[PDB]
């Protein structure tokens, strides 16, 4: 069924955070990717079982973070490299407040 | 005094059909309308030109427009808008998510 | 920085608890007693994870904190213990 | 303050930032004729001093960016002769408190 | 690559390339190796380096710190060193760490001065010298004679002491050196 | 109106702000106050004549026939003439005609029905009911017990907590409008002849607004952007229009509404209203 | 992803934007795509060296993917390169491409106007990153020759050099995709070659680019203009494969090979026998393709139409809201654990309950964990089975492995252990989400306490009728089924139908007596209105809270 | 060398360790996962300091499952070689490729040919050596050789060394 955008209105009116996050991910499409430390991509080969994950072009191997996003978040982010956009994504926080 | 104007033409098209709305609400959205020293319209032109996040503002309006100039304009996403969150699937700093909670091992060994 | 800690002495928010912090912790108690953590009250026959926790809240005996950050950055953190539950 | 009866040439108009650290002012007869500030509408806005400023952003943990901002052309921001920077207070009753006060930033 | 150790050094590498340099000792050690450290305490503190009878000294006393804290909670010399430091590792060891016993071994079958007295002397020797931390360590560890032994085998030093200075410290040393 | 007020939240510091941090309201609504914890309630020292307001609220221990009859309270006898205690009923009704005066400030057509906090009409009314309170034999509160109670009242209904004049200041503001009803309903003549309380029931009644008082007040979390927005975007749903079926005619409603949040230069109906 | 990963769990805390260097393209990349083919090369019906190719993904439920060797659910993609026989002008930039030449010195690379202007300063100090770049604009698009000498801040008599040649500068009109400039007997008029563009935005310095709206890092102007296009893994793009003989290539897999078969035209034509005339027509042509890809939807010029005369779906329109990505897909999504059936109105139902049918309940579960209090209970609702109403469908074991009990040989005998999860139906009082749309309410949506009843349709309580905008009129209703003991806190404890009875919308209650009810209060509450003992004692009976008190 | 670097290692607690014994179970963790482990950035982390004043920190509950993630803050002792570390350890093996130095937790390997001309490989000898003129180098000798350069892998830092320049060879 749709939990639609008006559908996700009211659940941020209620104050329902964790709510809202279930009905998007847990209950849809999340998903689970490697991310670059360096250069905040979904570039990592991730042969885990080996425990192997590496950033070619980054000689990677050490700054590797694993992220729980939707697949369509996923599929966006790759959609927008396609058209030479980089949605770099970090877990630190530069700037502040 | 362009935001009591503002404040009472919304109230007036709100009590031409007799009914009630707090205060507050109408409040809030000629306050939002107006803090930025001027008449910000709720357009895709208005709020939508806002200094709020890239993905903030793409989830409504120009979106792809939106995201090619954050690109070549090298925006930096706070991530701190609802929508943000919404798209990472995080939960967003929204009212159960504006707070953090920890153990206290001090009062933990203290209750056994 | 932790400058970020506002200590215990100069503190501003509400000494009673928001609604939606009580909802967070009995659910983040509930979660926890479900997953079979230490329950720190007497369980009289109790068997639901959240009335568990909500017999953990009424008797102040949740072992959490809650860490209430400003527009900032800068937080206060309050026990559960030290909270007023007027609600 | 320079009180013109109908226009200032834009050669005369050359010479009005010209003698810094004095700031000379253009206003037209005609617009005074009215005290704009007296309206109905119009709430009573509060220069603050550079202390009084520095106070309000230290208490509300403020850049100066967050906080509400007024045009420097703003019709009350001539009368109290903002530049830019300045904070004005402003008091207006409400509906819900008494009073309450708002505090705009210039631009 | 996996759950690994943080540090206390702030790492600013946003997109910028792995312009990472050599490792010599023209006292070039990491990045993660520098003289002007950060404590758990957020203040600079200078780098730490042990000679093999200091470092000796330092796993011998926290292992014997863990022996006691693990029978708190639990209620409610040469090769006799070797015999010894075996035991305790049998206590506060996981086993699995065969590089703590391998360590125990080579450092109390290579320690220049055993007892704490004279490491401590040492150190207040070498103190003085104002030589890199590094520097300091290898003339503790390593034992020399010539000052040539000694500025051949640590070429960090080269101009930074005289030869007399530095031939000085190296008979105040073998002096020191304990009888195992 | 949803996706331009999303990120609008209270915070801790009772201050309306956005995902920029930029603040909107200084404290949500004016007030400080949760929407749903509000009632409309009158403020009787607004409207009546000026004769009237000295007949419902004036004591005055210093004249024979405008003190307090010992009908009502147990000092009565010994109370006439203390000048002391006259300079507190003095004091008292000299703020209590501030009040008149600033409310018709405000709310200048005469309106006395506003939202309000607490509905202190019930809290009075369960009083009685809790303490069968006989409407027949005298009080046992003093002069001091009410003046001085509902002065020490007011110091604990706190909006904002902040050990500093900007905060502390802003807390005076918030309270201002509840504050005038409280003293317009627990004024010495009202307290004693109209609801006949004892120091049990006033005492009960002060801890009850205290308490009722404190619950009224916004929660930090409260996703007030989106509130707001579907509060206004919900009745507009729920219009008819354009403006029936035919003074002024004015556009109004959702086409109206339309020209507000666009803020349209060329409006339909452009009128002025000259007085 | 669905396996361990010894990897950091960490949370995205920024989104950093900026452009692919041709340079990272080349890194990032684990394929050089080559072929426009698929695979079939060889005979086997099986990926291509060239296009798609394991170097990329899997096409198959193979295991391979030969570059993680992972599998379909865990591999995300692994992206390719196609090295551009010339420069191409990314369509989504083609006008800010167009105002940075309206900027600079098609000649030098500098800054046109110069720090020795006053209005210059003026900008130039705008702490703005675009509003700086749109001022900076307005000054320079007027600005039509590139400065030797000009007059200084002390004395205009006295010239001062701020170096820089002195060409003149061309009047910048856009062709389709194609810029076209006009210097100055008669004007001169002259195409601007990609690569040209590419060598004065090459020459511009890091502090006049970062002065114009870009970042040194990770948006610098050249980049706007792409010489190495990236080929987005088969999951971007895929291959609905149906049956063993067909196939079912993406459009986005089209116009790639579109794009590749355009570049290798142009590729061998400059190589080869270049009639050079034909080489900017080949040139023309991989410029379309590479714009219509990302952009369809173009203003002004032919719909890059499929085979068919279908238009093929650029990039820009999956994205596109309402029903793009964003909108549709992230703002927005399908569910699973969610009901949607014909309600009814019932008056004997609480305020607070939902009536959900017998059917719908042994559908929709809950992963309650194995845990002493439960364990007694649970293995009685396996025991059950997944058919009779207090039933449950899956035991999911530690080992993360699915028990499907309508199947199971050991569906009989298990033995649960704590820890494990038992997929159980939604019984009696577990608390769900209930909604009507359009959703413009916080009311809309409200926290109901299950009923397990029969026949097929939701029965709700008259009297919430109000906030939900409902009516019987053939109208349906949405529910959603927490998984975990915190949302469904969440729920109970912040949106449940008692807590919603007085609105901040008007602060007054959104929900009353209605229609039978408020006719019959009417009715019942007046002085004529009088009831004899036998009733008396029933009406008195059907109150619960009933003292038992004549 | 050997190194006391100031290290912090993050670990996730399950609800059910959320009991008395939390720190016990934490600091224990912690000696698991970070005792005997070899980096590259900081190489062997031979021993975990001070643990009676081990930092644990709050610990922050996680948001969809209950488990809770401190970063526990912590001083060890490290051994990190380098090139020109002139380093004395005793022979582990020995072939004709050459001789392997164990130094502390590592070894270093000596190439035939990064060995003095004079010193040569002898098969016929149990156990297999390298004889000089003067010195005989096996299977038990100490040796003094200059770290030439390292390789760090999974769990180890491996090294290649030389005993061909002066002060440097056997001891
Ligand atoms: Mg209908
Ligand atoms: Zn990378
Ligand atoms: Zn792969
Ligand atoms: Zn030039």
């Amino acid at each position: 069924l749709r939990f639609g955008e008006m559908e996700r209105d009211c659940m941020i009116a209620h104050g329902a955070a964790s709510f809202l996050k279930e009905r998007l991910m847990e209950a849809s499409d999340a998903f689970r990717v490697h991310i670059c430390g360096i250069c905040g991509l979904m570039t990592v080969i991730a042969k885990l079982n080996h425990n192997q994950f590496e950033c070619k072009g980054c000689d990677n191997k050490i700054d590797i973070y694993q992220i729980h996003i939707p697949y369509a978040a996923k599929l966006l982010f790759q959609e927008l490299m396609a058209m030479n956009i980089t949605p770099r994504l970090y877990t630190d926080r530069s700037r502040d407040f | 005094a362009g935001r009591a104007a503002l404040y009472k033409e919304v109230y007036n098209v709100i009590a031409s059909d007799g009914s009630y709305v707090n205060y507050r609400h109408m409040a809030l959205l000629v306050d939002v309308m107006t803090t930025q020293g001027g008449l910000t319209s709720v357009t895709r032109h208005g709020f939508n030109r806002s200094n709020t996040g890239a993905l903030m503002r793409c989830s409504f309006e120009e979106t792809v427009e939106i995201l090619f100039e954050a690109g070549a304009s090298a925006e930096l996403d706070d991530c701190r808008g609802v929508s943000e969150n919404v798209i990472l699937g995080q939960m967003a700093p929204i009212g159960t998510g504006a707070f953090d909670v920890m153990i206290d091992e001090e009062s933990l060994v203290k209750y056994m | 920085l932790k400058e970020k800690a506002i200590p215990k002495d100069q503190r501003a928010t509400t000494p009673y608890m928001t609604k939606y912090e009580r909802a967070r912790i009995l659910g983040t108690r509930a979660l926890q007693i479900s997953m079979n953590a230490p329950v720190f009250v007497d369980l009289e026959g109790e068997t639901d994870p959240l009335r568990i926790a909500m017999k953990e809240l009424a008797e102040k005996k949740i072992p959490l904190v809650i860490r209430r950050y400003l527009p900032d950055g800068s937080f206060e953190d309050w026990s559960v213990e030290e909270l007023i539950v007027d609600l | 303050i320079f009180v013109y009866q109908n226009n200032i040439t834009p050669s005369a108009m050359k010479l009005v930032p010209s003698i810094p650290p004095a700031t000379i002012e253009t206003f037209n007869e005609a617009a005074l004729v009215v005290n704009i500030t007296h309206h109905e509408l119009v709430p009573k806005h509060i220069r603050l001093s550079s202390d009084e400023k520095r106070e309000l952003l230290k208490r509300y943990r403020l850049k100066e960016s967050q906080l509400p901002r007024i045009q420097r052309a703003d019709p009350v921001a001539l009368y109290l002769g903002l530049k830019r920077g300045e904070v004005v207070k402003i008091i207006r009753k409400s509906e819900t408190s008494g009073r309450y006060a708002s505090y705009r930033i210039c631009m | 690559m996996n759950v690994s150790t943080s540090t206390f050094q702030t790492r600013r590498r946003r997109l910028k390339k792995v312009e990472e340099e050599e490792n010599a000792a023209t006292l070039q050690l990491g990045q993660e190796f520098q003289l002007k450290q950060i404590n758990h305490q957020g203040e600079e503190e200078e780098l730490i380096a042990l000679n093999l009878s200091e470092a000796r000294l330092v796993i011998k006393e926290a292992l014997v710190e863990r022996r006691r804290a693990f029978k708190r909670s639990q209620k409610k010399t040469r090769e006799k060193e070797l015999e010894s430091i075996d035991v305790l590792l049998e206590q506060t060891t996981g086993g699995n760490n065969k590089d703590l016993k391998n360590t125990m071994q080579y450092l109390t079958n290579f320690s220049r001065f055993r007892d704490q007295e004279t490491v401590g002397a040492v150190i207040q020797l070498l103190k003085s010298t104002g030589l890199h931390p590094f520097e300091v360590a290898q003339l503790g560890s390593l034992a020399c004679d010539t000052a040539d032994e000694a500025k051949t085998l640590i070429p960090s030093l080269n101009n930074k002491i005289s030869d007399d200075e530095l031939e000085r410290i190296l008979k105040e040393l073998s002096n020191l050196e304990t009888l195992y | 109106l949803v996706k331009a007020l999303e990120d609008i939240m209270v915070h801790y510091d009772n201050t309306t702000r956005n995902s920029l941090g930029n603040v909107i309201q200084f404290i949500y609504g004016e007030d400080g106050m949760d929407a749903a914890h509000i009632e409309k309630q009158s403020l009787d020292t607004i409207g009546g004549s000026d004769a009237a307001f000295e007949k419902r609220y004036r004591v005055d221990l210093l004249n024979t026939d405008h003190t307090l009859d010992p009908s009502l309270l147990e000092s009565g006898s010994e109370i006439l003439g203390d000048l002391k205690l006259q300079v507190l009923l003095d004091e008292e009704y000299k703020q209590l005609v501030k009040d008149r005066k600033f409310l018709r400030e405000v709310f200048v057509d005469g309106e006395a029905n506003w939202p309000l906090p607490v509905n202190i009409r019930r809290i009075i009314q369960n009083a009685q009911q809790t303490f069968h309170i006989d409407h027949t034999k005298p009080s046992d509160l003093t002069i001091k017990d009410i003046v001085l109670g509902v002065k020490d009242l007011q110091e604990n209904l706190l909006v904002l907590r902040g050990k500093n004049e900007i905060i502390q200041n802003a807390q005076r503001d918030a309270v201002t409008l509840f504050c005038c009803l409280l003293r317009s309903r627990l004024a010495t003549r009202r307290v004693l002849q109209e609801y006949r309380l004892t120091k049990q029931a006033f005492d009960w009644v002060l801890s009850n607004i205290e308490a009722q008082f404190l619950r009224s007040v916004v929660h930090p979390g409260e996703m007030v952007g989106v509130l707001a927005a579907q509060s206004i975007g919900e009745p507009a749903t729920q219009m008819t229009l354009n403006t029936f079926h035919f003074s002024k005619k004015v556009t109004s409603g959702v086409p109206r509404l339309k020209e507000i949040l666009n803020v349209a230069k060329n409006m339909k109906t452009p009128s002025l209203t000259v007085y | 992803g669905q396996q361990y990963s010894s990897a950091p769990l960490r949370t995205v805390k920024e989104v950093q934007f900026g452009l692919f260097s041709p340079e990272e393209v080349r890194a990032i990349s684990v394929a050089k795509i080559r072929f426009p083919e698929t695979m079939d090369e060889t005979q086997t019906r099986a990926k291509i060296g060239g296009l798609n190719d394991p170097r990329l993904g899997s096409i198959d439920r193979n295991l391979k993917c030969q570059t993680c060797q992972e599998g379909m659910n865990e591999c995300p993609g692994h992206f390719g390169h196609i090295d551009l026989a010339k420069p191409v002008f990314h369509v989504g930039f083609i006008a800010k491409i167009k105002k940075v030449c309206e900027c600079v010195c098609m000649h030098c690379g500098k800054l046109l106007l110069d720090e020795h202007n006053e209005l210059m300063r003026q900008a130039l100090a705008i702490k703005d990153s675009k509003k700086r770049f749109a001022a900076i604009w307005t000054l320079c698009k007027t600005k039509m020759v590139c400065e030797t000498d000009v007059p200084s801040e002390d004395d205009p008599t006295q010239l001062v050099s701020r170096g820089g040649c002195g060409n003149t500068q061309p009047t910048i009109r856009k062709d389709g995709l194609k810029l076209v400039g006009s210097w100055k007997d008669e004007p001169e008029l002259r195409v601007l070659s990609t690569e040209e563009i590419l060598n004065i935005f090459k020459h511009i310095s890091v502090k006049d680019f970062t002065s114009l709206g870009f970042n040194e890092v990770f948006s610098r102007p050249e980049w706007m203009i792409l010489t190495c296009l990236p080929v987005p893994p088969p999951p971007v793009r895929p291959s609905i494969s149906f049956n063993e003989s067909q196939r079912g290539e993406d459009d986005l897999t089209f116009k790639l090979a579109d794009i590749l078969k355009a570049n290798i035209s142009l590729e061998t034509l400059e190589h080869n026998g270049a009639p050079h005339h034909a080489i900017e027509e080949a040139e023309s042509l991989l410029q379309f393709h590479v714009a219509t890809y990302m952009d369809n939807d173009i203003a002004g010029q032919p719909q890059a139409l499929q085979k068919s005369g279908r238009p093929v779906k650029s990039i820009r329109a999956r994205l596109k809201g309402k029903e793009g990505r964003i909108r549709g897909n992230l703002m927005g999504k399908r569910v699973d654990f969610s009901a949607r059936t014909v309600i009814s109105g019932d008056p004997n139902l609480e305020l607070d309950q939902v009536g959900v049918p017998k059917s719908i309940a042994k559908t929709l579960t809950y992963p309650e964990v194995v845990t002493p209090y439960n364990i007694d209970r649970l293995t009685q609702l396996v025991r059950n089975g997944p058919n009779e109403h207090p039933g449950a469908k899956y035991v999911i074991r530690d080992s993360g492995d699915r028990i499907d009990l309508r199947y199971s040989k050991r569906a009989g005998d298990i033995q649960l252990q704590y820890g494990w999860k038992v997929e159980r139906h939604i019984m009696d009082n577990d608390p769900v989400l209930f909604n009507r749309q359009p959703s413009l309410h916080k009311m809309s949506m409200m926290a109901h306490r299950v009923k397990v009843i029969p026949y097929s349709t939701f029965r709700l309580n008259l009297s919430v009728t109000s906030p939900y905008n409902a009516d019987f009129d053939g109208d349906e209703m949405n529910l959603h089924v927490p998984q975990s003991e915190e949302t469904r806190a969440e729920l109970s404890q912040l949106c449940a139908v008692p807590l919603q009875i007085v609105s901040p919308q008007s602060n007054k209650p959104c929900m009353g007596i209605v229609q039978d009810t408020l006719c019959g209060i009417r009715k019942l509450t007046l002085r004529d209105t009088f009831i004899e003992l036998d009733q008396v004692l029933n009406m008195l009976y059907w109150v619960p809270d009933w003292d038992g008190v004549i | 060398m050997f190194f006391i670097k100031d290290l912090s290692l993050n670990i996730t607690l399950h609800p059910s360790f959320f009991g008395p014994r939390m720190k016990q179970y934490l600091k224990t963790k912690l000696l698991e996962e970070v005792e005997g482990s070899c980096t590259g950035k900081f190489g062997y982390i031979l021993c975990v300091l001070d643990y009676d004043n081990i930092d644990i920190q709050r610990g922050r509950i996680l948001p969809t499952d209950g488990s809770a993630e401190f970063n526990v803050k912590y001083r060890a002792v490290v051994f990190k070689p380098f090139k020109g570390e002139v380093v004395d350890g005793t022979v582990v093996s020995c072939s004709q490729h050459g001789f392997e130095v164990q130094v502390g937790p590592m070894k270093v390997f000596v190439t035939k040919h990064l060995m003095p001309q004079d010193l040569t490989f002898n098969a016929g000898s149990n156990p297999p050596s390298y004889q000089s003129s003067e010195d005989v180098i096996t299977i038990k000798s100490r040796i003094r050789v200059k770290i030439e350069g390292c390789i760090s892998q999974v769990s180890s830092i491996h090294a290649i060394g030389s005993i061909k320049e002066d002060y440097l060879g056997a001891i």
